[PDB]
RNA sequence: GGUGGUGCAUGGUUGUCGUCAGCUCGUGUCGUGAGAUGUUGGGUUAAGUCCCGCAACGAGCGCAACCCUUGAUCUUAGUUG
RNA sequence: GGGGAACUUGAGUGCAGAAGAGGAGAGUGGAAUUCCACGUGUAGCGGUGAAAUGCGUAGAGAUGUGGAGGAACACCAGUGGCGAAGGCGACUCUCUGGUCUGUAACUGACGCUGAGGAGCGAAAGCGUGGGGAGCGAACAGGAUUAGAUACCCUGGUAGUCCACGCCGUAAACGAUGAGUGCUAAGUGUUAGGGGGUUUCCGCCCCUUAGUGCUGCAGCUAACGCAUUAAGCACUCCGCCUGGGGAGUACGGUCGCAAGACUGAAACUCAAAGGAAUUGACGGGGGCCCGCACAAGCGGUGGAGCAUGUGGUUUAAUUCGAAG
């Protein structure tokens, strides 16, 4: 598919995004998978690194 | 062939159908226009080694010069004359097999 | 080249394998066969042998004898140079010697070299112990010999001047 | 002369796997060689039946068939029927 | 080989970048298991091939909130990252190692390998305390079975877990000792960099680095291996010389011990193993067949009697046939 980041050419997720982050979350709350959305290596490693911080703020739900 | 039309063509109406004539569409497909030959040939012409390595092993292993035209993946170790062309363009191997048959076309004198 | 059969061959066998073979009932005992075939003026070859019998298997060595020779350097009766073959674990070592040497081979070796018409060779059979890949120590390492006037037209040189 | 001995000296003779769908050869190649391909793949059949595909093309022993019986009818022949 | 002097590609340094589950430290959460407090609520749940032991009218199991406590860190997860190997996956901070690119600023061969020596090295085990929710050797119980000191079953001690000290072994595996160059491709994939139209997105091409697969020459005994070599060459270190006896005994070091490392011999077989092929078998799979089985009918095994071999019995019970 796409990069959803490349279409914006985009660096760091700074992290209050959580619109732009729920779209990478799954409806229960899990984590959608790489080969679904389509991201890359180092996009995809940035966005646990941010997903599971907001998971620490709770902005993003573990289990809903 | 000497039996469908001069030769004893009436033991029954169907032995030929089930038997004969069914090997008659067999060789005339199979074994085709080739079938004068009475010798061992000199040469070879072919379109793709590559789908057909098959064919070339022996007639290399005969030392035997052959001709073709060649894909760009084929195999240039193996065959002795180099053509390489469109494998698949319908005038093109019409065009390369005319230029060849009018070659021993006028080589007949 | 392919060696053409226009020639005088003489084809003495070396060894016969009997060679089983096990089915539902038991086994099934055929015959294995070899023959080095050849003329005495350096033209060498053999084939496979493979029948149910022993005589046919004979007769049918000689047929791929006469698809595949190949042919030997005779200088002064001898082999121009040293070689060592290496077919397959089985190494045979090529030495030249003078003329009153005579053919010190090995078993199936010496009915090989006395089928090239060359009498002068000291050899080795360094590898294993097997009839076929003896055989192929040998032709392997005969292939792969010179001639002194082709390789000084190899290199564009005298003929005299490889010896002097 | 032995119906004396050994069917692990034998011919011959039959059972048996089972009337099961199999066993090989010739040529060609394949693999240093043993062997492999043909016989495997696809579709069927009671079946190596048969078609298609197929580095194999073929042939041989098998299967079936031609042999009998019973099941219909005609010709010829009708007694002891 | 030695000495004297230069060059910069080998290797190193600067500088500019980029990747990271690399290590060590103190702290932080989120589901989930159990435990316990209690509401609500009734006869069972629990477990298996089947079932029992265990748990339960004293109120279980299920369910609602709340509480303690440990250890494990889904999703991302990928022949994906990194380390020399063992190994490391929640999160953040502090501290710290190397890696790769970009050149050129610098050094002027400063390098490679390395016996002994040194340090690291999963799991088990050891010593001292800490902590012990799951899980769990030993053992116990219930089955299973001719036997069950086993697989199953409910519990269950050490353990695992932490700090610190030691053992220093494994299929510690890529069954491939480390480095340098060279030798068709095609192909993804992780991190870059250069360019070509383009801010782009992108496509295409060139290019370093690990990372996988299919492949040529050649190597190979065959399977296979193939720019990440088992190709062709070279420098260095370890190891093997038939199998068992045996990694045993003895001798020595080391350790708190368990045992590790160095390491035999008398004896004894003519062979033990390597890949490969045809077979036969499989309480391995796939297709498929016969009164084989299922769905039925009628008998045999009880009863007398005929008959046939057994054994036994006799002067001999003629000999042969034995799933």
């Amino acid at each position: 598919k796409v990069c959803y980041f490349t279409s914006n050419g985009i660096t760091h997720i700074d992290y209050k995004d959580v619109d732009l982050l729920k779209k990478f979350v799954s409806e229960r709350g899990k984590i959608l998978p790489r080969r679904v959305t389509g991201t890359n290596a180092k996009y995809q490693r940035k966005l646990t690194a941010a997903i599971k911080r907001a998971r620490q703020m709770a902005l993003l739900p573990y289990v809903s | 062939e000497k039996m469908q039309e001069n030769g004893t063509f009436d033991v029954l109406p169907k032995k030929e159908v089930v038997q004969l004539k069914k090997e008659l569409e067999r060789l005339e497909k199979f074994l085709g226009g080739i079938k004068d030959m009475k010798d061992l040939p000199d040469a070879l012409f072919i379109i793709d080694p590559r789908k057909e390595r098959i064919a070339v092993a022996e007639a290399r292993k005969l030392n035997i010069p052959i001709i073709g035209i060649v894909d760009t993946n084929c195999d240039p170790d193996e065959i002795d004359v180099v053509i390489p062309a469109n494998d698949d363009a319908i005038r093109a191997v019409k065009l390369l097999t005319s230029k060849m048959a009018d070659a021993i076309l006028e080589a007949k004198q | 080249r392919i060696d053409p059969s226009k020639l005088e061959l003489e084809e003495r066998l070396v060894t016969v394998n009997r060679v089983a073979k096990v089915v539902k009932g038991g086994r099934r005992f055929r015959f294995a066969a070899l023959v080095v075939v050849g003329d005495k003026n350096g033209h060498v070859g053999f084939g496979t042998g493979k029948a149910q019998e022993v005589p046919e298997a004979i007769r049918k060595a000689v047929e791929d004898a006469k698809k595949n020779l190949i042919e030997v350097p005779m200088v002064g009766t001898t082999i121009p140079h040293e070689i060592i073959g290496r077919f397959g674990a089985g190494n045979i070592l090529l030495k030249p010697a003078s003329e009153g040497t005579g053919v010190i081979a090995g078993g199936p070796v010496r009915a090989v070299l006395e089928l090239a018409g060359v009498a002068d060779i000291l050899s080795k059979s360094l590898g294993s112990n097997t009839p076929i890949n003896m055989i192929r120590a040998t032709l392997q390492g005969l292939s792969e010999l010179k001639r002194a006037e082709d390789v000084a037209k190899l290199r564009g040189k005298s003929v005299e001047e490889l010896l002097g």
